[PDB]
């Protein structure tokens, strides 16, 4: 019973990435002092089973002017690693015990704009043709500043698994002993993962230009659901790392309830940003990443060297 | 898409990635109007001006019933000058939160659109209550106000206007000391010489930029020189520098507005 | 402690409004759930409730009940249903 | 407002701004990025119809 | 042996819902005007691809700073470790030799 | 039969849950939308989302005044909306062009360039007048694509 | 006068660069800036719940149009040609005859509700008080060759109420 294990994975996700699409705007609503969806649902709850049936009923065009081989292969490569990079992720069991896996999250989250670079490409010309050029270009500069302070807690953890990273935080919640580095481990994923306010990728980018402004609702029903899932994930990869919680081998149902509870709360961020904040011009953007961003990140690689060292402290493995 | 809603294509050979050349294209809306006005009289074709802005209501036709005010050697009687200073300086909190508004959601801003809309529609109530309709009011004419406005809106616009100052104190926090939209605005758009000048400007990308002058303490229009205020100048010459003009001429207006409900003799119209 | 100091208030309000039936039988036309203050007259079963003068805007809510002049059951309601009478009260003008 | 001396008016030049708000873009743009541009605009609080001057 | 069928599941699911919603509606039976209208607001655009000085630069930069993060890489693995003097002093020595990278190209970026 | 006509009531009750509305705000009617989308009558999460992308919508909403120099740009956006397409044209000047009706510069009603459903009058309809015009909108889902198949 | 706004020098001493270089590295503004200021969603929203709540009016909103009538009947109108000849919009379309008893009256009478720009000229400009605004924005029809008025639509459509409309115009009569 491995196989019914794999699709009690796939099935009680694809519901909470759509009931994330509801809590986006009651959440997004109560800032602007306004309910949420009213008379549909009844209390809005019905809403995506209603709208999911529609994408699929209405008309699937192909652009006359476009190619054929990579423009449909694009959203393959979508869901393919949206919905891979959930596997060897422990709560408190993983589904697979890979020996190093924190690096086959970079294995995973490598490959996200190698579709992009596709989609901007397969379909036209010049609303997506350059302007999906300077999105591949955002999201290749923010892995120097992602790997580099991801390696900078392994020097502290001890080893590349992922049952360690639990292990060395039975006491400690170790967000106190590197806070400076979980500033920008948030900033990273969130212009990573092409999100509010360092926003050139999706909608808000010319406010006309996207990858989006091709795609029919047939196609374009998994890049919206695909992309969702990414930012429960990389929610789910921080509270594992950073903020993590207490493993009971004789208790594990106490485990998950005390941890969902804790991605739920980072994801409302996500949320609870984009209803503050302009964007940044896409100058600016790469402005900050090089010049003001990356000499930090050297300053406490170095820091993060010498301090095991000269604590006598080395972690073991 | 909404850059202004549908209108205004422009033509841009980018140099690169700098513009360096930008030529527009206007008359998407023309609909012929100065052929129209020959063909009207003087009262029938006064909703046209009405209609020549947007979101100035009383504020046109107030350059028009001064017009014709002027080729007929007619004053307006003293009560019907008061009326159009209390409407004249209330359209001027609607044409400044529009500039503050719709400018920060092209840049991004979600919110404070949304929050000054839903403070808004406690204004629009005040036209339908004096005139009788929702934006476009025939209500000003070549001879003052058309009729008496209703018992009430004295304890209505006193309720209103002794609580705005807060919600232009939430304005202050969003934008001003605001890091990233400072850095989307400062030292941007630099026109500033006397080519800024040359051009023919009017005021906000004038004063803002240098030369203290506007109509209203220079030349009179009404019992309006006896109302006392101060007109906000701009210290450099960017957006960010005729950007806070807007915000603090919105404050400056309460005060003529205040200043105005003490004054107002009862008399005809 | 408010999770009970306010919840009280609600107990009688949501659960003894019409018993089980009573209460989910409005919730599946929209969230306008709470029962109002006051109540009107007229005309046929549509009890134009009233409200405690405790909002504005919100304070004159209608309900419709079914079939007014050859309509459907309850799942078509347009809105100018309503008598030319209310019109001058329920758009507060007078 | 040149009026003949009848009912009906002769002719109605409106004077806006738009003429001179917009005319002035091509200096103020020039150095500048494209999406310098679109913040460029919204300061002289362009409202077309008024652009019929 | 599933890591290996703990993924052919899901790519044969993920093309699974592709040709559902792509191409099963893509053979109905409506008029389906196939005019050359489908490009949106950039009607012709005869021209080709220019080149953009300024966004080629950051292709190779990157690749340079990629490079020495795999020799960066086994740093926890260097811990559990004989002589230490030698393991501190050379790890301290390519991030200097990455931040000299910088502070050379620092003087000439380009608005980029 | 009761199998396929009871199917659209579903895939009928699919397409009136979510309208995603393009706007054509061109003139003073697009002022008097967007108090709408402004939380005292608002227009979202009522069932029917504001703005998108040409590409996406359903139900497009023409405002304002159309003159000769538009008259081809909104052709050409109507042909992209997918199959169920609707159009819904608000003002007084989508409908016989307001004033401006004898100037030389208008397209003398709408009508003539695209076919319309929903006609809502008003110099400029209250945003009141027209969730009671979008709610008439709602109520013209009544037809079936059950017994057309089924009967021929 | 005048005001000047953001014409003034930093500190620039040893103390207040602390203070702003407090707030560039570890971020005091941008949090309490606006990590609360917009929450604050602690108030009650401020929704009009159309179907069934509907929103405020006065006693002077011009709308649907009617043809009122005097206690019993006599379609007040009596053609006397001006609500026709300032409309600026040219919608009023009057065709009037002799009618048989020997008072005047209306044959054709026709409003488009299309070029109808909506003044309030038609309102003021009648001598015997009949042709009104209505109060009432209850329209959306799908055709257009409905909303062109009759004049036997406007009777209908004004005596569908006249509790409505006479209420409004006793209220407000008092000021024009
Ligand atoms: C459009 C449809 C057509 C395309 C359909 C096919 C698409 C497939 C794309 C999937 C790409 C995923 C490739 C990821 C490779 C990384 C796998 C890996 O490293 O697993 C970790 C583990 C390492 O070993 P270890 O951790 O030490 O095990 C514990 C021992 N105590 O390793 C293991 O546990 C076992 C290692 C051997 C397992 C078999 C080999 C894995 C790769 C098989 C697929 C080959 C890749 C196909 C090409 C990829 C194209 C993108
Ligand atoms: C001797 C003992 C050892 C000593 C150890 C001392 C430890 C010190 C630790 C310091 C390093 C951590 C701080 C990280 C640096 C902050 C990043 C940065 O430098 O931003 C600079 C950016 C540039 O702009 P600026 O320089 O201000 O110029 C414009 C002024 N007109 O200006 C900015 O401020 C930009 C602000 C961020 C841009 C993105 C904002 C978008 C919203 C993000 C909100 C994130 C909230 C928090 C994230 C989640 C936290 C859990
Ligand atoms: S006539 Fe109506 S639609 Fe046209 S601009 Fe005026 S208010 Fe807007
Ligand atoms: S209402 Fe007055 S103006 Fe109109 S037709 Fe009758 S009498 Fe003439
Ligand atoms: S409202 Fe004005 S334009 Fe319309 S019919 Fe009456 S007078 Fe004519």
């Amino acid at each position: 019973m491995f196989m019914i294990n794999i699709l009690m994975l796939i099935i009680p996700i694809l519901l909470a990435v759509a009931f994330l699409t509801l809590v986006e705007r009651k959440v997004l609503g109560y800032m602007q002092l306004r309910k949420g969806p009213n008379v549909v649902g009844p209390y809005g709850l019905l809403q995506p089973i209603a709208d999911a049936i529609k994408l699929f009923i209405k008309e699937p065009l192909r652009p006359a002017t476009s190619s054929a081989s990579m423009f449909i292969l694009a959203p393959i490569m979508a869901l393919g690693l949206a919905l891979t990079m959930w596997i060897p992720l422990p709560m408190p069991y993983p589904l697979i015990n890979m020996n190093l896996g924190v690096l086959f999250m970079l294995a995973m989250s490598s490959l996200a704009v190698y579709s992009i670079l596709w989609s901007g490409w397969a379909s036209n010309s010049k609303y997506a043709l350059i302007g999906a050029l300077r999105a591949v270009a955002q999201t290749i500069s923010y892995e120097v500043t992602l790997a580099i302070i991801l390696l900078s807690v392994l020097l502290m953890s001890g080893s590349f698994t992922l049952s360690t990273l639990i292990t060395t935080q039975e006491q400690m919640w170790l967000i106190l002993p590197a806070w400076p580095l979980a500033m920008m481990w948030f900033i990273s994923t969130l212009a990573e993962t092409n999100r509010a306010p360092f926003d050139l990728t999706e909608g808000e980018s010319e406010l006309v230009s996207g990858f989006n402004v091709e795609y029919a609702a047939g196609p374009f029903a998994l890049f919206f659901m695909a992309e969702y899932a990414n930012i429960i994930m990389m929610n789910i990869f921080t509270a594992i790392l950073f903020l993590g919680t207490s493993h009971n081998p004789h208790m594990p149902e106490l485990y998950t309830i005390n941890f969902t509870i804790k991605s739920l709360l980072l994801t409302m961020s996500f949320l609870w940003i984009r209803a503050s904040y302009p964007r940044f011009r896409y100058d600016q953007l790469m402005h900050l990443l090089w010049k003001n961003f990356l000499p930090l990140t050297l300053a406490l690689c170095m820091w993060h060297v010498s301090l095991p060292i000269l604590t006598s402290g080395i972690p073991p493995q | 898409h909404p850059a202004a809603h549908g209108v205004l294509r422009l033509v841009m050979e980018l140099s690169g990635e700098m513009v360096r050349k930008c030529d527009p294209h206007i008359g998407l809306l023309h609909r012929g109007t100065e052929k129209l006005i020959e063909y009207k009289t003087y009262l029938q074709a006064l909703p046209y001006f009405d209609r020549l802005d947007y979101v100035s209501m009383m504020c046109n036709e107030q350059a028009y019933s001064l017009a014709v005010e002027k080729l007929l050697n007619i004053q307006p009687p003293p009560r019907a000058q008061w009326i159009r200073v209390l409407f004249g300086e209330i359209t001027r909190l609607l044409n400044h939160i529009m500039a503050v508004t719709t400018h920060a959601l092209d840049i991004g801003a979600m919110t404070p659109f949304f929050w000054m809309f839903e403070e808004r529609e406690k204004m629009f109530e005040f036209y339908e209550r004096v005139s009788g309709a929702r934006m476009h009011a025939a209500y000003v004419r070549p001879g003052g106000v058309h009729q008496d406005l209703p018992l009430g809106l004295m304890d209505d616009i006193y309720e209103f206007s002794k609580n705005f100052s807060l919600r232009i104190d939430e304005l202050e926090e969003m934008l001003t000391n605001n890091r990233i939209w400072r850095n989307r605005t400062v030292d941007i758009g630099i026109v500033t010489a006397e080519d800024a000048l040359n051009y023919g400007f009017s005021g906000v990308m004038l004063r803002g930029s240098g030369i203290q002058w506007d109509l209203r303490k220079t030349q009179p229009y009404d019992v309006y020189d006896q109302v006392e205020f101060d007109v906000p100048i701009g210290s450099r010459g960017d957006c960010y520098d005729r950007y806070l003009c807007r915000v603090e001429e919105m404050r400056q207006s309460i005060r003529i507005i205040s200043q105005c409900l003490n004054k107002m003799p009862p008399g005809e119209i | 402690m408010e999770l009970l100091q306010v919840l009280k208030r609600g107990l009688q309000q949501v659960s003894g409004h019409g018993g089980l039936r009573g209460y989910l039988r409005v919730l599946f036309r929209a969230n306008d759930v709470r029962v109002g203050t006051l109540v009107g007259e007229d005309k046929y079963g549509n009890k134009y409730y009233e409200d405690n003068k405790q909002f504005f805007g919100r304070h004159r809510w209608v309900i419709y009940t079914t079939e007014m002049n050859g309509k459907n059951t309850f799942w078509d309601v347009d809105g100018s249903m309503v008598p030319p009478e209310w019109h001058r009260w329920l758009h507060c003008m007078t | 407002l040149v009026s003949d001396g009848s009912s009906r008016p002769y002719r109605c030049k409106i004077k806006a701004p738009g003429f001179a708000h917009l005319a002035g873009l091509d200096k103020m743009s020039k150095g500048h990025m494209l999406a310098d541009v679109v913040a460029i605009i919204g300061t002289q609080d362009i409202v077309f119809g008024e652009v019929d001057r | 042996m599933n890591l290996m069928l703990a993924l052919l599941t899901n790519f044969t699911l993920a093309t699974l819902l592709v040709i559902i919603a792509f191409w099963l509606p893509q053979l109905n039976v409506y008029s389906e005007k196939t005019s050359p209208y489908e490009c949106g607001f950039d009607p012709m655009g005869s021209a080709r691809l220019p080149f953009s000085m300024k966004f080629f630069l950051v292709a190779i930069t990157f690749l340079l700073f990629d490079l020495e993060i795999a020799l960066l890489l086994p740093l926890p693995w260097a811990s559990q470790t004989a002589n230490l003097n030698t393991m501190l002093t050379m790890a301290l020595f390519l991030i200097i030799l990455l931040a000299v990278s910088l502070a050379y190209e620092w003087t000439q970026k380009g608005l980029e | 039969e009761y199998v396929v006509a009871k199917l659209d009531d579903l895939i009928n009750w699919a397409r009136r849950s979510s309208l995603w509305p393009m706007t054509f705000g061109l003139a003073c009617c697009a002022v008097e939308m967007m108090h709408m989308a402004a939380p005292r009558y608002d227009m979202d999460r009522f069932g029917v989302v504001f703005r998108a992308s040409p590409r996406q919508s359903d139900v497009m909403i023409v405002a304002g005044t159309l003159t000769n120099k538009m008259a081809p740009a909104l052709r050409k956006v109507y042909d992209q909306m997918p199959e169920p397409r609707y159009v819904v044209s608000m003002g007084s000047c989508a409908n016989g062009g307001g004033y401006y009706h004898y100037s030389y510069s208008v397209v003398r009603g709408c009508d003539r360039i695209v076919p319309v459903d929903i006609y809502v009058p008003g110099c400029p309809p209250t945003a009141e007048a027209l969730l009671y015009g979008i709610l008439q909108l709602q109520k013209k889902i009544k037809r079936e694509k059950r017994l057309r198949i089924w009967y021929r | 006068t005048y005001k000047y706004v953001n014409l003034r020098e930093p500190s620039m001493d040893m103390k207040s660069v602390t203070d702003r270089a407090a707030q560039t590295l570890l971020w005091t503004e941008l949090i309490r800036g606006l990590g609360m200021t917009l929450s604050y969603l602690f108030r009650e929203p401020a929704t009009i719940n159309y179907p069934f709540e509907k929103g405020p009016l006065s006693p002077r909103f011009r709308g649907e149009h009617a043809l009122r009538r005097y206690p019993s009947g006599e379609e007040r109108c009596i053609a006397c040609k001006l609500c026709e000849a300032v409309c600026p919009a040219q919608a009023i379309t009057i065709e009037a005859e002799p009618r048989a008893d020997g008072s005047r009256r209306t044959t054709r009478y026709d409003i488009d509700m299309t070029k109808c720009i909506y003044c309030g000229f038609c309102q003021e400009a009648c001598p015997v008080d009949a042709i009104v605004e209505g109060p009432n924005f209850e329209f959306s029809t799908e055709t257009h060759e409905e909303l062109l008025y009759n004049k036997e639509k406007l009777l209908n459509n004004g005596d569908k109420w006249e509790a409505e409309i006479a209420a409004n115009i006793q209220a407000d009569y008092l000021y024009r």
